[PDB]
RNA sequence: AGCCAGGAUGUUGGCUUAGAAGCAGCCAUCAUUUAAAGAAAGCGUAAUAGCUCACUGGUCGAGUCGGCCUGCGCGGAAGA
């Protein structure tokens, strides 16, 4: 963007239930204290997006007034489950062994369709080829 | 600092240079750094 | 060496006398500002100016990129003048100027005073600026070096004799 | 190398995690515009920033940078 605030971001673990962030000075520098975000919001999450990870951003108004919004959920949050077992490959910094073909590549370029509409498929298969070597992953070209 | 004869590399932040013979060393930003004689 | 190969223009209104013993300039900014002649010698058949050995001396050739630093501030000194370095920072102490006889306050029984060379002019336009004029960048330099003598500035205040260009900094609560 | 003049747009990148706008890890490290440029070099901050830089332009100007190999020198160097 052109024009940007730069709000602060607010990463913290799955499942986790004593977090730091939403405590820590830099809310206290964006000028606001959270109250509800990150102990049961998976439920605030669940409902917008249900089966798949999203990720999501503060927007901050006078008053101290918030509002959270939703971004595209990754394409590898989609390749962490593609073949059927826990997380992929797994972490990263990892000995590479997990192919992905231009076929499951196929699979997940249905993502694209919504705003590239030109309807040319080989088109979203390496538009969505953007760091898929990224989670030590390997692909198919 | 002490007296050495050897100079070497220790810190990438030291600024070197050879002064009336001797190599001088001095560092801005890492601690106690520092060279007279090399 | 590379400098000596090399040539410098003479500027437009200065005037020389650059042909036999010693040399002579004067400009915008000094009048009759004369060097006596040493192992280097310059070419003046053009509106360029070039180095090179004098004969009757040994080892110019080695001087001759050393020369052309002291005929280019030998110009300078006569031209516009040089570039004002030298303070005096930290509350209580202060130079003292007559012209003519300057004096330094800076926590000393000595008594830290020049009554400067021939030719040359002292100023001390602020609580911690000092200035010296004349046509010699060394003797302006070594004038300097004679008030830079006692109360040396320390990385826990920052306080006694300094110019405008430093290897130090103040550094408070330091790791450790 | 110097001097002066340039330090973004894609970019609010994705993964891991304790957080991290280059700024300790991992994916990479390109395309674009121009007078002109690293998802980053370093110091630095809670982090950006601050910057000092990387990299180009103009200028000047012809050799030069890091190693490899082969010789000669320097500092290494106090005692009656």
């Amino acid at each position: 963007a052109k024009k940007v605030q730069a709000y602060v971001k607010l990463q913290v673990a799955a499942g986790m239930a004593n977090p730091s962030p939403p405590v820590g000075p830099a809310l206290g520098q964006q000028g606001v204290n959270i109250m509800e975000f990150c102990k049961a919001f998976n439920a605030k999450t669940d409902s917008i997006e249900k089966g798949l990870p999203i990720p999501v951003v503060i927007t901050v108004y006078a008053d101290r007034s918030f509002t959270f919004v939703t971004k595209t959920p990754p394409a590898a949050v989609l390749l962490k489950k593609a073949a059927g077992i826990k997380s992929g490959s797994g972490k990263p910094n990892k000995d590479k062994v997990g192919k992905i073909s231009r076929a499951q590549l196929q699979e997940i370029a249905q993502t694209k369709a919504a705003d590239m509409t030109g309807a040319d498929i080989e088109a979203m298969t390496r538009s969505i080829e953007g760091t898929a070597r990224s989670m030590g992953l390997v692909v198919e070209d | 600092m002490k007296v050495r004869a050897s100079v070497k590399k220790l810190c990438r932040n030291c600024k070197i240079v050879k002064r009336d013979g001797v190599i001088r060393v001095i560092c801005s930003a890492e601690p106690k750094h520092k060279q007279r004689q090399g | 060496s590379r400098v000596a190969k090399a040539p410098v223009v003479v500027p437009a209104g200065v005037d020389v006398k650059i042909n036999g013993q010693v040399i002579t300039i004067k400009g915008k900014n000094g009048e009759l500002t004369r060097t006596l002649n040493d192992a280097v010698e310059v070419k003046h058949a053009d509106n360029t100016l070039t180095f090179g050995p004098r004969d009757g001396y040994a080892d110019g050739w080695a001087q001759a990129g050393t020369a052309r630093a002291l005929l280019n501030s030998m110009v300078i000194g006569v031209t516009e003048g040089f570039t004002k370095k030298l303070q005096l920072v930290g509350v209580g102490y202060r130079a003292a100027v007559k012209g003519n006889v300057i004096n330094l306050s800076l926590g000393f029984s000595h008594p830290v005073d020049h009554q400067l060379p021939a030719g040359i002019t002292a100023e001390c336009p602020t609580q911690t600026e000092i200035v010296l004029k004349g046509a010699d960048k060394q003797v302006i330099g070594q004038v300097a070096a004679d008030l830079r003598a006692y109360r040396r500035p320390e990385p826990y205040k920052g306080k006694g004799v300094r110019y405008a260009d430093e290897v130090v900094r103040t550094k408070e609560a330091k790791k450790k």
